[PDB]
């Protein structure tokens, strides 16, 4: 739809990825 | 160390700059709460500019308190690390730049070399004279000197180091006071009890226990939760009309996050260990200290040592016409060669009474008598006189073996003593028995009222005592243990073990490490008591450095303060969030649904006081939270449900009740400081 | 009118209670793998016939059964839908449904969520309607019962490495309890005023001379097990207020029953095969608490309804807009909270006329899991996942490792178990982000204002829940809505159904300890309210801001 | 294609088990035992139906009892279309909706009670609403007694004679069956 729209929309798409990679390998974080 | 003292607490807020991204995302919500600042600061440095119009000012100081989050998460571990690496930093102040002295010869009057040469390497042959320092670890060659081991145990206390029998092991960091030892290098450095201890305390959380991995899990989850719903909230109020601003989208976001036990979680695990390794027992890793707390049934160990170790020295007793000077000088040279730890609570009485602190070794040509359990004794022949310390009992066979028959002026004493219910030992010169000591309780409210506490929270106690059943009842009723096993060899001992560990419980016990060594091995948590270090470590059955039958006491109490500080902080950070809802949401859409200033409770002043309120709440709790998270919680020992039910009541409903006075008091400064 | 309110409650509780207690009884005997009196022989020759014989398999295997069965389900029911134009039933000459109202009704109905976005008396025919998805309806309810069958063989068994038979474990519930239980249900609705006959559509000559075409098909076989099985895919565009399938307030009364029957002897079963009945009495005395909690509050809301009624010159301000007149505004709010909270997407009011008060906690017993009495099993096992948190928080609370039932919890079952919870929010808030930022997801829209938002959370809270329940004002017959709600109901489904097989898989290689004085006891009022704390907690934390922006701000406006 | 032909076989079973013999043992046993509402409860004379007994009428005559409003698809009282006006609390529709049929009724009605019943001007859950509280039935007493030339008494006796009754006065409401209730209308007046 806009610009900061879609790298808001990245942003938080990459933030939610390292989340659940944090999840999934919890021992080593 | 105190708490928060100025001599370390401006040496580790140099060390709170971890600010940098390769040390932050190991933590994934403070990496979250420092992507949100670098955002934050990003646009408001664009909102300054002219990038996009807005306050330029609000948002700068939401980023500056989110920053002062991140400063105030980092601050806690770094007290917590600078506490824990201080008694470490202590002991290497006078092992840095030591004068080390290495002979050329094992035998005395050699030529020595004047060089602190720190590669000694196997075999290596040193020397040390009085108000030295050890280089390191190693077995005594010969002689005899008053070694105090206050560098490793803590307090000051002077032992006795000789060749011959187990006196020969004397660490490093431990200054030596009266006499000259030469000293056979028996480690390489690197794996000595120095650098051991020094790993320990760097080796902070580089295994994470699974309890901090569980917890670490349900943060995530919650931080997903929170980002998934302050991230979608953009769009689901860009339908009315206008936009909620992205700044007031991350201090929500970094109001809701677990913030509080995300920042402690490594401050509870770094002082957990402090407290553990204050209590002068070593662990590899918190698992066995987090395991303790899980256990059903501790099996005690006192063969070899007399009662439980909860009885030590408190009074001297002359029996007539005897100096006390006398008695407590012939007490603690009857007791050097006692490692148990009431034979070094009668050291602790001697100097505590007099300051004898040092003696000599070579001018009194003495000769050593360990302390065994079937003699109940620990004596030392000076020069001819019969010097002996033991049971009342013990003694009383002693006078019926030699010519002195026991007198009878003493028996009003030992009945006195016996009244106070202290346990009574009697010294021996020979033919004569100059007073009768009492050994008082340490326990405030009393061993029967600890054992009665832990029986209460669930967990059995089992004292085995190698001893006749006469002396074992005794011992368990005036301990209060729930049942006692006597006449144990290791064979029985490892069937106890089994059968125990069969019912559905775990099994925690204390034991000598090497004779006790497949048992400590079926053990889940095992501690060790007069055994070497460098033998002892490697295979794990965590050392005890007094030898005290009853640290596993202390050991169950600071993993439970562990979980149960865990626990309590988990649930403050969670409740914490309603209140935060209560003064976020109506801030946050005051202006695309005006009508929803009717859930503002709180009669705060303007939605960016009320952001601010929240954001600097959020900030100031991590550091109202450190006292807490270093000293542990103040848990009182009761069943499970009603510990549950306090801990709810102080720590559920106070997360649910405190952070509404808490953002009504900051918005009340603000309104009076007129920043808003 | 609260005393009505209170004496329908208790009844319906006390009958809930006494009828759920001796399909607790056979619950738990079809789990303890006991096969039940008069069945074996029969179902001996059944199994050779069919040749599943004995297969004692773990949870991969279990997991891979019931995926493998669904999907066939999903395959058959797609290309019937796509080609049931070409099928006989079908005197009405319906065509053939189109790629995505066909992909969408198939996954609802195989991920037991019944989402009816097409008005299926001029949609399907008679042989789609009663073999695909009535047999989806069988289906879906028996693979949840044999999810949570699994689940808790898993807590029960002692250091084994399988969980039982899956294939037998759906035949023995569909044939002997879907079956006749559904049975007994549909003749006592052919006793009232259902349908069952396969006639075609009657033309009615009305009295002032207009003209009525009837939908007369097999509505009785199909409403029963939609009620059994908390499925609530209707025959018709109303949901269960057409007189057709809900004639009678005994029909209605039957329809509750049979809609909490399968949760409540599921709870009765769990608690009677681990031997405690008192962990049974936990999960249902919380449910019992939310439940009349959120019936009272949705009541009063109900009761207290249209305000512009009485400005506008009314006797009465009782919201009776989308009600029917056979059933109270209190029959209507209760049976709104008991499907709401059932994962059932019957409705004999309509929601979306509901207030916005009385529509904020229907979607917020949506947007917690649907474990208030939810699914037949469904929302057991989410119940099960809050209990496995509420174990983990109250152990860190007073220091011990966290166990329930005696067996230990570790990082694996918390990870599946952070995961399945993780799972449907995540569906609800990205769905709902989706359709709110793209203009076929907001054409859709009827009301205006925050009831039209509340109406796109509702619909997304629908797929990703799998409750079904529709706020109607939506169009969601779009091919975007179609596809989105799809994606949601499959995820929602088969992202908690395997995380949960995992938790078994987990569990069934753990000894259970004996309970001791330092033991959690995980019943009694503490941990009840304990178990509503965290679930109403965990909730509000994740969905506040969602109903502030939606019911919240209608209801203050 | 290990567990490929148990897998077959079991649903191959369930779907012809829960498809062909539970629908149709049902529909034989409902055929059998409840005939007249296994068939849609059809009002049949002359062979001819005149409506459900169910279902509900559009009824507009001066001298019949009018229903609830029902805002169906293409026919006020269509039963193709089910599904009633889902119409919120803050829509200014349903306030215009609810707004002009209290004035139609109050123009209907001029010798009744100024404050019309909630029944009759909010629309059902369904269209198709064959249902009415014997109060709501009752506050319409006076413009039929005027257009059927019948009294006061006999409308009352009438609507008490076609109004059922649940088990208990909270699982429901005591409703009067309209279509039933006019063609008994229609029947009286010879
Ligand atoms: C209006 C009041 C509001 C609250 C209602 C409370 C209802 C129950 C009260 C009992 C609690 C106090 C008793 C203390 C004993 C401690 C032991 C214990 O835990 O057992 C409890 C109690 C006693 O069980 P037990 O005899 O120890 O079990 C041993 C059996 O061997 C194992 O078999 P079993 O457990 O499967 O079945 C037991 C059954 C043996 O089986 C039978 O003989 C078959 C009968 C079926 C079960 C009985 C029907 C239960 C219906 C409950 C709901 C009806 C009204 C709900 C009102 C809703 C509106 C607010 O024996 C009985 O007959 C049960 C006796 C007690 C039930 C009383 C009947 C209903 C009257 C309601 C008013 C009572 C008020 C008392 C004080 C209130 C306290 C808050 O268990 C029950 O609660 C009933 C069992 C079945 C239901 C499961 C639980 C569901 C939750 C109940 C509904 C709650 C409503 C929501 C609350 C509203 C707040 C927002
Ligand atoms: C925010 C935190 C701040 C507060 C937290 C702490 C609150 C605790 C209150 C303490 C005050 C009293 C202290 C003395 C206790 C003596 C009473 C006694 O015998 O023990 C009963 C009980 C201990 O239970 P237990 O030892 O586990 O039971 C095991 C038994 O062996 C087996 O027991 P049983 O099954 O045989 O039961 C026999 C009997 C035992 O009791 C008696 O002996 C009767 C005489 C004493 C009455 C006390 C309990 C009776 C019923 C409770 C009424 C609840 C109203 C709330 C009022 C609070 C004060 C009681 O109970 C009955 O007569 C009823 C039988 C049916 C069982 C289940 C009934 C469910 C109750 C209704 C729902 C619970 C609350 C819903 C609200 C949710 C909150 C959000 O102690 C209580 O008084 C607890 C009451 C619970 C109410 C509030 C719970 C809130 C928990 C936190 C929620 C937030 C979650 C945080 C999550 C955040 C992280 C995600
Ligand atoms: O005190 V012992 O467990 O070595 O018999
Ligand atoms: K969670
Ligand atoms: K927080
Ligand atoms: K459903
Ligand atoms: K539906
Ligand atoms: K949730
Ligand atoms: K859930
Ligand atoms: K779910
Ligand atoms: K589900
Ligand atoms: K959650």
């Amino acid at each position: 739809m806009s610009a900061g729209v879609i790298t808001g929309v990245l942003l938080v798409f990459l933030l939610l990825g390292y989340l659940v990679y944090a999840l999934i390998n919890a021992e080593a974080f | 160390a105190l708490f928060e003292p100025t001599l370390v607490v401006q040496a580790l807020k140099e060390a709170v700059k971890k600010l940098n991204p390769q040390a932050q995302w190991r933590n994934p919500v403070m990496f979250i709460v420092w992507i949100g600042s670098l955002l934050t600061t990003c646009i408001s440095i664009a909102m300054a500019s002219g990038a996009m119009p807005g306050n330029a000012l609000f948002s700068a100081a939401i980023s500056g308190w989110l920053w002062i989050t991140v400063l105030f998460a980092n601050f806690a571990e770094a007290l917590a690390e600078g506490r824990s690496k201080a008694q470490a930093n202590s002991l290497k102040g006078v092992k840095k730049t030591a004068f080390a002295r290495k002979l050329r010869e094992p035998k005395y009057g050699a030529a020595a070399d004047k060089v602190p040469a720190d590669q000694l390497r196997k075999g290596d042959i040193v020397l040390v004279e009085a108000g030295d320092i050890i280089p390191c670890d190693g077995e005594v060659i010969e002689g005899g000197a008053s070694v105090d081991e206050s560098a490793i145990t803590g307090e000051s206390a002077p032992v006795i180091r000789e060749s011959g029998g187990d006196f020969a092991s004397v660490t490093g960091g431990t200054r030596i006071l009266s006499d000259w030892l030469v000293i056979e290098c028996s480690v390489n450095p690197g794996e000595t009890f120095l650098d051991r201890m020094i790993a320990m305390v760097e080796g902070a959380q580089r295994r994470k226990t699974p309890n901090e991995i569980a917890l670490t899990i349900l943060l995530i989850a919650l931080t997903i939760v929170f980002l998934l719903a302050t991230a979608t909230l953009w769009p689901f109020s860009a339908w009315g009309g206008n936009a909620v601003s992205v700044t007031v989208l991350v201090a929500l976001l970094v109001c809701l996050i677990p913030t509080t036990i995300g920042g402690l979680l490594s401050a509870i695990g770094v002082a957990g260990m402090s407290r553990m390794l204050g209590a002068n027992v070593i662990a590899t890793s918190g698992r066995a200290v987090e395991a303790a707390g899980d256990v059903d049934v501790l099996l005690l160990d006192k063969t070899g040592t007399i009662t439980l170790g909860n009885r030590q020295a408190s009074e001297f007793i002359p029996a007539q016409g005897v100096d006390e000077k006398t008695l407590a000088d012939a007490a603690q040279l009857a007791s050097l060669a006692d490692e148990t730890p009431e034979g070094r609570s009668i050291v602790i009485l001697a100097k505590q009474r007099f300051n004898l602190r040092e003696r000599d070794v070579q001018s009194l040509h003495a000769t050593f008598v360990p302390f065994t359990a079937q003699s109940r004794m620990s004596g030392i022949n000076i020069d001819n006189r019969m010097i002996r310390k033991g049971s009342v009992d013990a003694i009383r066979r002693h006078v019926e073996a030699n010519g002195g028959h026991f007198p009878t002026d003493v028996d009003q004493k030992v009945d006195q003593v016996a009244r106070q219910g202290a346990t009574p030992l009697v010294v021996v010169e020979g033919s004569r028995v100059l007073g009768v000591i009492a050994l008082k309780d340490i326990v405030k409210g009393g061993i029967k009222e600890r054992f009665a506490q832990l029986r209460k929270m669930g967990i059995k106690t089992v004292m085995i005592t190698g001893d006749n059943r006469l002396t074992a009842a005794a011992i368990a009723a005036e301990a209060g243990v729930d049942d006692f096993l006597a006449e144990a060899t290791p064979e029985a001992k490892l069937a106890l073990i089994r059968q125990y560990q069969a019912e559905g419980r775990l099994v925690a016990m204390t034991g000598d490490g090497t004779n006790d060594a497949p048992a400590l091995a079926q053990a889940d948590v095992a501690v060790a008591m007069n055994s070497g270090t460098q033998a002892a470590k490697e295979a794990g059955n965590m050392v005890d450095l007094d030898s005290n039958p009853t640290k596993l006491i202390e050991v169950v109490h600071i993993g439970k303060q562990m979980l149960m500080t865990r626990g309590s902080l988990t649930t403050f950070s969670i409740a914490n969030d309603v209140a935060k809802y209560f003064a976020i949401i109506p801030a946050a859409f005051a202006a695309t649904y005006p009508q929803l200033n009717a859930l503002n409770i709180m009669c705060l002043h303007s939605p960016d006081s009320a952001i601010l309120s929240a954001v600097i709440f959020n900030a100031l709790i991590i550091v109202f939270l450190i006292p807490l998270a270093l000293k542990g919680v103040s848990y009182k020992p009761l069943t499970a449900s009603a510990m549950l039910r306090r801990n709810l009541w102080i720590y559920g409903l106070g997360g649910l009740l405190v952070p509404f006075i808490g953002i009504k008091v900051i918005d009340l400064l603000l309104t009076v400081c007129g920043l808003v | 009118m609260a005393a009505q309110g209170f004496l329908l409650i208790a009844t319906f509780l006390l009958v809930l209670m006494v009828l759920a207690r001796p399909l607790g009884s056979g619950l738990a005997r079809l789990i303890n793998d006991i096969p039940l009196p008069g069945t074996t022989g029969v179902e001996r020759v059944l199994f050779r016939a069919l040749g599943v014989s004995d297969r004692e398999m773990n949870w991969k295997q279990y997991l891979c059964a019931i995926l493998g069965l669904n999907m066939l389900g999903l395959a058959v029911l797609f290309f019937m839908l796509l080609g049931q134009h070409y099928l006989p039933l079908n005197p009405q000459q319906l065509p053939g449904l189109s790629w995505d109202l066909a992909l969408n009704t198939a996954v609802s109905f195989v991920t037991n969520t019944n989402w009816q976005s097409y008005s299926g008396e001029t949609t399907l025919s008679y042989f789609s309607q009663m073999a695909g998805l009535t047999v989806q309806n069988f289906l879906s309810a028996a693979s949840g019962i044999a999810v949570i069958f699994a689940l808790i063989r898993a807590f029960t068994r002692q250091s084994m490495s399988t969980l039982g038979n899956a294939w037998v474990d759906l035949l023995r519930i569909t044939l002997w309890v879907l079956v006749p239980v559904a049975l007994l249900i549909a003749l006592f609705f052919i006793q009232q005023g259902a349908l069952q006959n396969f006639l075609p559509y009657q033309a009615v000559n009305t009295v002032e001379g207009a003209q009525q075409l009837l939908p007369m098909g097999p509505v009785a076989s199909q409403e029963a097990i939609k009620m059994l099985g908390t499925n609530g895919g209707g025959f018709f565009n109303a949901n269960s207020s057409h007189p057709f399938e809900n004639p009678t307030a005994l029909t209605n009364f039957v329809q509750m029953l049979a809609i909490f029957l399968i949760p409540t002897a599921l709870c009765f079963a769990f608690g009677e095969v681990m031997g405690d009945r008192r962990q049974g009495r936990m999960l249902l005395w919380a449910m019992s608490v939310i439940f009349v909690i959120c019936v009272g509050v949705v009541m009063w809301a109900e009761v207290q309804g249209n305000p512009h009624l009485l400005a506008l010159g009314t006797d009465s301000s009782i919201n009776m807009e989308g009600k029917e007149s056979r059933f109270g505004v209190l029959v209507s709010s209760l049976f709104a909270v008991v499907t709401t909270a059932a994962s059932c997407g019957a409705v004999i009011a309509m929601h979306d006329s509901f207030t916005a008060l009385g529509g904020m906690v229907p979607m917020w017993l949506m947007q917690i899991g649907e474990v208030v009495f939810g699914g037949v099993g469904s929302g057991l096992y989410g119940m099960m996942l809050f209990v496995l948190l509420a174990v983990f928080i109250a152990g860190l609370m007073i220091g011990r490792t966290p166990e329930y039932l005696g067996k230990k919890i570790d990082v694996r079952e918390m990870k599946l178990t952070a995961l399945a919870i993780l799972v449907t929010p995540t569906l609800v808030l990205m769905g709902a982000a989706l359709a709110m930022m793209t203009d076929a997801g907001r054409s859709a829209m009827l009301n205006p204002g925050p009831h039209g938002f509340s109406e796109v959370l509702y619909a997304v809270s629908s797929a990703a829940n799998n409750n079904g329940s529709a706020f109607a004002g939506l169009s969601a017959n779009s091919p975007f809505w179609n596809c989105l709600l799809a994606f949601c109901m499959f995820v929602g489904r088969f992202g908690v159904i395997i995380p949960v097989m995992a938790i078994a898989g987990s569990l069934v290689s753990k000894k259970s300890q004996a309970a001791s004085s330092g033991t959690l006891p995980t019943h009694g009022p503490l941990f009840v309210g304990l178990l509503i704390g965290t679930v109403l907690l965990v909730g509000a934390l994740t969905f506040i801001p969602a109903l502030a922006l939606g019911p919240v701000a209608e209801y203050l406006s | 294609m290990s567990g490929l032909r148990p897998a077959l076989s079991t649903f191959i079973f369930l779907l012809l088990i829960t498809g062909g013999v539970y629908p149709l043992l049902t529909t034989v046993l409902g055929q059998w035992w409840f005939p007249w509402q296994a068939n849609g409860s059809l009002i049949r004379e002359g062979d001819t139906v005149r409506g459900s007994a169910l279902i509900g009428q559009n009824f507009t005559g001066n001298g019949y009892f009018h229903g609830r409003p029902s805002a169906t698809a293409e026919m006020p009282y269509n039963p193709q279309a089910s599904g009633g006006s889902n119409l919120a609390v803050s829509n200014p529709e349903l306030d215009k909706l609810i707004a002009a049929r209290v004035a139609a009724l109050r123009a209907a009605n001029p010798d009744a009670s100024a404050s019309v019943p909630v029944e009759l001007v909010t629309a059902s859950a369904s269209g198709l609403d064959n249902n009415i509280t014997p109060q709501a039935a009752a506050w319409q007493i006076p413009r039929v007694a005027k257009a059927r030339n019948l009294s006061v008494e006999q409308l009352t006796q009438l609507i008490a004679k076609y109004s059922q009754q649940p088990l208990v006065k909270y699982i429901g409401q005591p409703v009067v069956n309209i279509v039933e209730l006019n063609l008994a209308l229609d029947k009286l007046d010879e």
